RNA sequence: CGUGAGGGAAAGGUGAAAAGAACCCCGGGAGGGGAGUGAAAUAGAGCCUGAAACCGUGGGCUUACAAGCAGUCACGGCCCC
RNA sequence: GAAUGCCGGCAUGAGUAACGAUAAAGAGGGUGAGAAUCCCUCUCGCCGUAAGCCCAAGGGUUCCUACGCAAUGGUCGUCAG
RNA sequence: CGAUGUCGGCUCGUCGCAUCCUGGGGCUGAAGAAGGUCCCAAGGGUUGGGCUGUUCGCCCAUUAAAGCGGCACGCGAGCUGGGUUCAGAACGUCGUGAGACAGUUCGGUCUCUAUCCGCCACGGGCGCAGGAGGCUUGAGGGGGGCUCUUCCUAGUACGAGAGGACCGGAAGGGACGCACCUCUGGUUUCCCAGCUGUCCCUCCAGGGGCAUAAGCUGGGUAGCCAUGUGCGGAAGGGAUAACCGCUGAAAGCAUCUAAGCGGGAAGCCCGCCCCAAGAUGAGGCCUCCCACGGCAGCCGGUAAGGACCCGGGAAGACCACCCGGUGGAUGGGCCGGGGGUGUAAGCGCCGCGAGGCGUUGAGCCGACCGGUCCCAAUCGUCCGAGGUCU
């Protein structure tokens, strides 16, 4: 017996592979599903991801934005099915794993702190090079 | 309710 | 009533109509009954289950006897099942659909000695304003000359998990009959390795 | 998260800037307050002829919160601060702007129109 | 506390019947199959210096 | 509790039970079998071991990581020069733990060997 | 013991005679076992006599469904005479 | 037979609390009847306006060697004030 | 009085019922809704704050409700020590005075070690007439027992209106409880990184010690966790309380009763969960051993089986329990995956330099899921039936 491996045959029907990778410190739009009565859109959460936390089919990925004046985290399963796509809009350049500290810094502070992560940047325009 | 202590606090 | 033994695996989440349901799953099948119990001969009824395949180099002829005269594998763990007869001469997962609301039975994780405070959820003591070394200490155990002593039941600190413990009511949420797999929502007794048992609900 | 002390952000134009929660409205003893729940409190500070002035007992629902909520499609949300939208006994709000994004649980439990003045719902 | 202290000596009985669980068990003990002196199982014959069928020690 | 926890306290704090072993695989490393109470003797395999594999790789840099715990060059030396090679093919267990027969007198402290193997 | 004035103990007995145990044996030694001395050595120096509490070894009877100031009265079983 | 009597002896509590700063230990080699504890080596840790050094009080051979391990040493002891 | 520690709080309960709530009733100056008043009922529940040392009380905000009492005014070998009993000091007052005052003020030594009973846990022993390995029956115990809002029925019955049901159905909560760790969120004593001073290795580079029993800082697996998740209170059957009747005399009528029969509570019995055959009343089933050598007894070897020892374990203080012991994946290595950390060292290139870029999601890397006999569980030993009698 393997416990892991039954675990992982029990994901695997739900996991995606179809999402872009990113990392903490890119700047991302997840376009999420929402129900509002009685229908269902897309609403746009769009901001930096400060963490993702792994764990297989488990991980989830944490997003901050700051909207009409106050800040926001939202945090999302990596494999939710509410989640219609995510778009890269910026390569971010952290130098640690998790971005916590951003919550105490100014938009100057973290304009200076998360500077374009040029390298791949340019990997994001070498790729999309399709036939 | 407050009675009087008929015993003294333990001393050494 | 029906029931089937397993081995509890682990804890997953999976997406059901665009909502996370937390699961624990449970490889179930497969067992086989080895005897039956039946009311002309033991006075009641119930069907002791086999489960898990042994090596033959470590079961005893006593052992071995028992199974042979039902014709069966040397088995790991034999556990009965009341009032619960199945046509079949082996039990599986199958005789549970999902929808089905089950009852869990497993042995709970132990704590060893626990103080009253884990134990019992005490309140302990404060941990200033002059507290003197009884910040987890129960407090009074009893009253003075009346009665004059302590109420058998006292809780009191001692040994704490690793005992029986049945959850009720919780829903099969998928069955995958062809790796044994049977999917429960929410949480069940024990560590992943443990062995539980799956009965059918008794709550209505 | 709120509970008795709590301070909260008024995220309206009532004219109060800061409540000190004194009671959770939810049954006979509940400890904490969330998204969308109404509670009792205290005007800590206020701004010269509002509708509400410091040391006046007003009703508020909780519109956003430090300690992030979970959801049923497994996702959670969290804001920079525990913020509340004044209230009448008939849950409209007593204002005629809120500020700030509000969470959605609002719609679901009822108090629409707070929902809607909401610059956005998250 | 409030020094706690024996109320009546203990009888003879009572303290023997205490040292009714006392008893040293004997030290458990194989021949070791080069030399077939005694010794403690799965420890190294202290005597010819065998274990496993081979010299490990200079006894 | 304890459960599914790695690692003996051998009734030291971090320091000097990093210590501990640390002096243990010098000695072991250097006179080829020593003798400790069986509890120590079994966790100082691991530690051992690990530092037996990375003289099995060679480089430059797996010394540099020896040199963290061995903190000396000869010893080190004489740890890819002389013991690595002898251990090329074995996949790990490079190191062994047999139980004397014995026990100290002062304190009653059961004993045990530890050798690098052949 | 008290700075001091001052306070202030415990502790006797081998044998007639040292004849106070050569020598051998186990043991690092202490101790013991033989040999020897003696009327006597459980008079062997930790020595006359050697009570009692207290500790232990061996044997007889007895005890793990039972209620106690522990005894007493009766009967029965077992052991001994 | 009692005086919380006096003197002494021996019990109970009990193989229990404790073994006196949480600066810290590990291995190898000697020695010896016997070694966690004595010697030597290497590694590790602690003090460094001290936990090092030198005076004065006070103590009085405790100093240095050799030979010892009954007792003293809170364990051990081949070591030692 | 050769000592029964004394108010209040805390902690921990437990009982009573003259019942605060919830459940069930009768009467009502009971239209409905909502009250009053009495009866039955102790199963559960009975909130958070301000003031005072306070008990109490008043007040704020709620609530189904914010019940009253007993337990040495329950509980100081359980804690507190604010109050009241000491020595200090002052004020008012009384006294020539020393001092005093059910008058006030500020301060003021609360004792490591549980023998017996009792309590919570855990073993050892012997017994359960053959000896054993498993699986069970449940006598008898314990646990639990709460409750609100909204919607539908229906703006209906009832009311002029205001207001607004019974019965029945549905959803969503608060507090409590048991388990659990997928998620959220904590810890994670060395799993990774950054930083300072100093000493050191080896000069640079790269490192190690120390700064705490982590030097500091940013993160963090498994585990253990709640703030996170699942689930529980029931349903249902039975017998009842007050109370309501059917039939019905004594008493041609009447009467719930004297014969008899119905209805009827969150309460009682069962039902749910857990313990349980030391239940000496020691139960039941399945399976294994067997008909030993010597003179209901003894000794001696065995049978099936057990223990010893060992490798370990979400088991655990020791013990016990559980797994495994080479015919083996038990721990340790090693390898693969997960996970954390977040791009090592070395070199190259750019810059006067601090640095920066590339190699590179690199290097390192506890516990998590696995594989692999490389290391160690070598080799063994000791117990252990012969079944009493009607
Ligand atoms: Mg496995
Ligand atoms: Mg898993
Ligand atoms: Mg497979
Ligand atoms: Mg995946
Ligand atoms: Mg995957
Ligand atoms: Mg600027
Ligand atoms: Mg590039
Ligand atoms: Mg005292
Ligand atoms: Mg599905
Ligand atoms: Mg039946
Ligand atoms: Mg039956
Ligand atoms: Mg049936
Ligand atoms: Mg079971
Ligand atoms: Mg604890
Ligand atoms: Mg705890
Ligand atoms: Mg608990
Ligand atoms: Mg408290
Ligand atoms: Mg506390
Ligand atoms: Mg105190
Ligand atoms: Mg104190
Ligand atoms: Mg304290
Ligand atoms: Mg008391
Ligand atoms: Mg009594
Ligand atoms: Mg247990
Ligand atoms: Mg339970
Ligand atoms: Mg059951
Ligand atoms: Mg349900
Ligand atoms: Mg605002
Ligand atoms: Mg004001
Ligand atoms: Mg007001
Ligand atoms: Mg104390
Ligand atoms: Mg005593
Ligand atoms: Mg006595
Ligand atoms: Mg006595
Ligand atoms: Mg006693
Ligand atoms: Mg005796
Ligand atoms: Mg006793
Ligand atoms: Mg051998
Ligand atoms: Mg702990
Ligand atoms: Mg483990
Ligand atoms: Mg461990
Ligand atoms: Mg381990
Ligand atoms: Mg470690
Ligand atoms: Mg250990
Ligand atoms: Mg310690
Ligand atoms: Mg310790
Ligand atoms: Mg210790
Ligand atoms: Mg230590
Ligand atoms: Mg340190
Ligand atoms: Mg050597
Ligand atoms: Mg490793
Ligand atoms: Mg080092
Ligand atoms: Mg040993
Ligand atoms: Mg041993
Ligand atoms: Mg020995
Ligand atoms: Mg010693
Ligand atoms: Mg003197
Ligand atoms: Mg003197
Ligand atoms: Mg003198
Ligand atoms: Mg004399
Ligand atoms: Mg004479
Ligand atoms: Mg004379
Ligand atoms: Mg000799
Ligand atoms: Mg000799
Ligand atoms: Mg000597
Ligand atoms: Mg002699
Ligand atoms: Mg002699
Ligand atoms: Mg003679
Ligand atoms: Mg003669
Ligand atoms: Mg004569
Ligand atoms: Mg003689
Ligand atoms: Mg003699
Ligand atoms: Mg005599
Ligand atoms: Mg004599
Ligand atoms: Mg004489
Ligand atoms: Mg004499
Ligand atoms: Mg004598
Ligand atoms: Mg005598
Ligand atoms: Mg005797
Ligand atoms: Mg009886
Ligand atoms: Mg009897
Ligand atoms: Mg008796
Ligand atoms: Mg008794
Ligand atoms: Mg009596
Ligand atoms: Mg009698
Ligand atoms: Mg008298
Ligand atoms: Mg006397
Ligand atoms: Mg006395
Ligand atoms: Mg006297
Ligand atoms: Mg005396
Ligand atoms: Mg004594
Ligand atoms: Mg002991
Ligand atoms: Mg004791
Ligand atoms: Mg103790
Ligand atoms: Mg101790
Ligand atoms: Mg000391
Ligand atoms: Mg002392
Ligand atoms: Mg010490
Ligand atoms: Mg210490
Ligand atoms: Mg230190
Ligand atoms: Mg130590
Ligand atoms: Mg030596
Ligand atoms: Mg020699
Ligand atoms: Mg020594
Ligand atoms: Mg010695
Ligand atoms: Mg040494
Ligand atoms: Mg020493
Ligand atoms: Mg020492
Ligand atoms: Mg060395
Ligand atoms: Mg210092
Ligand atoms: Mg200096
Ligand atoms: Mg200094
Ligand atoms: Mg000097
Ligand atoms: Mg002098
Ligand atoms: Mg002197
Ligand atoms: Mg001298
Ligand atoms: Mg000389
Ligand atoms: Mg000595
Ligand atoms: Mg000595
Ligand atoms: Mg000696
Ligand atoms: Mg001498
Ligand atoms: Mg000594
Ligand atoms: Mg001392
Ligand atoms: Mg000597
Ligand atoms: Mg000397
Ligand atoms: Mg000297
Ligand atoms: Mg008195
Ligand atoms: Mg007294
Ligand atoms: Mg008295
Ligand atoms: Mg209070
Ligand atoms: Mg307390
Ligand atoms: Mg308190
Ligand atoms: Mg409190
Ligand atoms: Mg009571
Ligand atoms: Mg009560
Ligand atoms: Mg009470
Ligand atoms: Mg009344
Ligand atoms: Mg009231
Ligand atoms: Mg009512
Ligand atoms: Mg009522
Ligand atoms: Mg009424
Ligand atoms: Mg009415
Ligand atoms: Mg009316
Ligand atoms: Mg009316
Ligand atoms: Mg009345
Ligand atoms: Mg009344
Ligand atoms: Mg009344
Ligand atoms: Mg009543
Ligand atoms: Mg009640
Ligand atoms: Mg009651
Ligand atoms: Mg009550
Ligand atoms: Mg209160
Ligand atoms: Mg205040
Ligand atoms: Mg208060
Ligand atoms: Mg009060
Ligand atoms: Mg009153
Ligand atoms: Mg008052
Ligand atoms: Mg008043
Ligand atoms: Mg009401
Ligand atoms: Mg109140
Ligand atoms: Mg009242
Ligand atoms: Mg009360
Ligand atoms: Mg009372
Ligand atoms: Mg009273
Ligand atoms: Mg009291
Ligand atoms: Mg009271
Ligand atoms: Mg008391
Ligand atoms: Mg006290
Ligand atoms: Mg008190
Ligand atoms: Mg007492
Ligand atoms: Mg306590
Ligand atoms: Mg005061
Ligand atoms: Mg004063
Ligand atoms: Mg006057
Ligand atoms: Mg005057
Ligand atoms: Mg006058
Ligand atoms: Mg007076
Ligand atoms: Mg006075
Ligand atoms: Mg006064
Ligand atoms: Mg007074
Ligand atoms: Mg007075
Ligand atoms: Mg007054
Ligand atoms: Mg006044
Ligand atoms: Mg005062
Ligand atoms: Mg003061
Ligand atoms: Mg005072
Ligand atoms: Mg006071
Ligand atoms: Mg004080
Ligand atoms: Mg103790
Ligand atoms: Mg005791
Ligand atoms: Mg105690
Ligand atoms: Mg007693
Ligand atoms: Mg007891
Ligand atoms: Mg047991
Ligand atoms: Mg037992
Ligand atoms: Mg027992
Ligand atoms: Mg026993
Ligand atoms: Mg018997
Ligand atoms: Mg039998
Ligand atoms: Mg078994
Ligand atoms: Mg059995
Ligand atoms: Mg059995
Ligand atoms: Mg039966
Ligand atoms: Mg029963
Ligand atoms: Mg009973
Ligand atoms: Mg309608
Ligand atoms: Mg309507
Ligand atoms: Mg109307
Ligand atoms: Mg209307
Ligand atoms: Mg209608
Ligand atoms: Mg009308
Ligand atoms: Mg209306
Ligand atoms: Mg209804
Ligand atoms: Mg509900
Ligand atoms: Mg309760
Ligand atoms: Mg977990
Ligand atoms: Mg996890
Ligand atoms: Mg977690
Ligand atoms: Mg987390
Ligand atoms: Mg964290
Ligand atoms: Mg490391
Ligand atoms: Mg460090
Ligand atoms: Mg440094
Ligand atoms: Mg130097
Ligand atoms: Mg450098
Ligand atoms: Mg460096
Ligand atoms: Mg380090
Ligand atoms: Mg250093
Ligand atoms: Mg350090
Ligand atoms: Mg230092
Ligand atoms: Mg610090
Ligand atoms: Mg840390
Ligand atoms: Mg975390
Ligand atoms: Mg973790
Ligand atoms: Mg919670
Ligand atoms: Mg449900
Ligand atoms: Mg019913
Ligand atoms: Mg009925
Ligand atoms: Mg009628
Ligand atoms: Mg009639
Ligand atoms: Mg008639
Ligand atoms: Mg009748
Ligand atoms: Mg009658
Ligand atoms: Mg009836
Ligand atoms: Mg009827
Ligand atoms: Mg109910
Ligand atoms: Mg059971
Ligand atoms: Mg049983
Ligand atoms: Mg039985
Ligand atoms: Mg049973
Ligand atoms: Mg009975
Ligand atoms: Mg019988
Ligand atoms: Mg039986
Ligand atoms: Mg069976
Ligand atoms: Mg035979
Ligand atoms: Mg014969
Ligand atoms: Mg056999
Ligand atoms: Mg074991
Ligand atoms: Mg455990
Ligand atoms: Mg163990
Ligand atoms: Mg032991
Ligand atoms: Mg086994
Ligand atoms: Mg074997
Ligand atoms: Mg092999
Ligand atoms: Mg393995
Ligand atoms: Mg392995
Ligand atoms: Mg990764
Ligand atoms: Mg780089
Ligand atoms: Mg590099
Ligand atoms: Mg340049
Ligand atoms: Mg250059
Ligand atoms: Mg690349
Ligand atoms: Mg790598
Ligand atoms: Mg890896
Ligand atoms: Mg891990
Ligand atoms: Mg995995
Ligand atoms: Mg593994
Ligand atoms: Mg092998
Ligand atoms: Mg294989
Ligand atoms: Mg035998
Ligand atoms: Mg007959
Ligand atoms: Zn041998």
């Amino acid at each position: 017996m393997n416990r892991g491996a039954l675990i992982k045959l029990v994901e695997s029907r739900y996991v995606r592979t179809d999402l872009p990778e990113f990392r903490p410190g890119d700047t991302v739009r997840v376009s999420y599903k929402v129900k509002e009565g009685n229908r269902t859109r897309i609403q746009d959460f769009e901001g930096i991801v400060i963490r993702i936390r792994r764990n297989g089919f488990n991980t989830t990925f944490t997003v901050r934005k700051v909207s009409y004046g106050v800040g926001v985290e939202r945090i999302f399963p990596l494999h939710s099915p509410l989640i219609q796509k995510i778009d890269i809009v910026q390569r971010g350049r952290a130098r640690r794993a998790k971005l916590y500290f951003i919550r105490n810094l100014s938009d100057r502070e973290i304009r200076r702190k998360l500077r374009a992560d040029r390298k791949r940047i340019d990997q994001d325009r070498a790729a999309e090079r399709a036939a | 309710v407050d009675k009087p202590d008929y015993r003294p606090r333990p001393r050494p | 009533m029906k029931g089937i033994l397993g081995v509890k695996v682990g804890m997953t989440r999976i997406f059901r109509d665009d909502r996370a349901v937390p699961v624990t799953v449970i490889l179930a099948g497969p067992c086989p009954v080895v005897q039956r119990r039946t009311p002309e001969k033991d006075g009641y009824t119930a069907v002791q289950l086999g489960f898990l395949p042994q090596n033959p180099k470590r079961v005893n002829r006593p052992l071995k006897g028992h199974f042979a005269k039902a014709g069966v594998e040397p088995v790991r763990i034999l556990r009965e099942i009341r009032d619960f007869n199945p046509e079949g001469d082996t039990v599986t997962v199958e005789i549970f659909k999902p929808g089905e609301r089950v009852d869990v039975t497993g042995t709970s994780k132990g704590r060893g000695f626990a103080g009253v405070m884990k134990r019992w959820n005490f309140a302990g003591g404060p941990d200033s304003h002059g507290a003197h070394k009884i910040h987890r200490h129960p407090g009074s155990i009893g009253n003075r000359k009346t009665p004059g002593r302590v109420y058998k039941g006292k809780k009191m600190a001692g040994h704490y998990g690793a005992e029986r413990v049945t959850v009720m009511n919780l829903e099969v949420v998928d069955v995958i009959p062809e790796e044994n797999l049977l999917l429960v929502k929410g949480a069940v007794p024990g560590p992943n390795g443990g062995l539980v048992i799956v009965r059918e609900t008794k709550k209505a | 998260m709120i509970q008795p002390q709590t301070y909260l952000e008024v995220a309206d134009n009532t004219g109060a800037r800061k409540i000190m929660c004194i009671r959770v409205l939810k049954g006979s003893n509940a400890k904490y307050a969330t998204v969308g729940d109404v509670i009792v409190a205290s005007v800590k500070e206020a701004i010269p002829r509002g509708a509400v002035k410091e040391g006046d007992v007003v009703k508020a629902v909780v519109v956003r919160t430090k300690k992030e909520i979970k959801r049923p499609d497994g996702s959670a949300i969290r804001f920079d601060d525990n913020a509340a939208v004044i209230i009448n006994n008939q849950l409209e709000p007593r204002g005629t702007r809120v500020f700030g994004p509000v969470a959605r649980e609002l719609r679901e439990k009822g108090f629409m129109k707070i929902v809607s003045l909401a610059p956005e719902v998250l | 506390a409030k020094h706690p202290v024996p109320k009546k000596k203990t009888s003879k009985a009572r303290r023997d019947a205490r040292r009714s669980h006392h008893a040293l068990t004997p030290p458990t003990l194989v021949p070791c199959p080069e030399c077939k002196a005694m010794k403690p199982p799965h420890t190294v014959c202290p005597e010819c210096g065998y274990y496993a069928g081979r010299k490990v020690l200079e006894v | 509790m304890r459960h599914l926890k790695s690692g003996r306290k051998l009734n030291r704090h971090s320091s000097h039970r990093l210590a501990l072993y640390r002096n243990q695989a010098k000695s072991l490393l250097t006179h080829g079998r020593i003798t400790t109470t069986v509890p120590k003797a079994k966790e100082l395999r691991g530690f051992v071991d690990h530092l037996i594999h990375l003289a099995k790789r060679g480089d430059l840099h797996a010394r540099r990581l020896v040199l963290r715990d061995l903190q000396d060059v000869k010893l080190v030396r004489k740890l890819f020069d002389e013991i690595a090679p002898r251990y090329r093919d074995r996949q790990g267990g490079y190191t062994r733990v047999l139980k004397l027969a014995e026990r100290r007198r002062g304190d009653g402290a059961p004993l045990a060997l530890v050798e690098l193997v052949e």
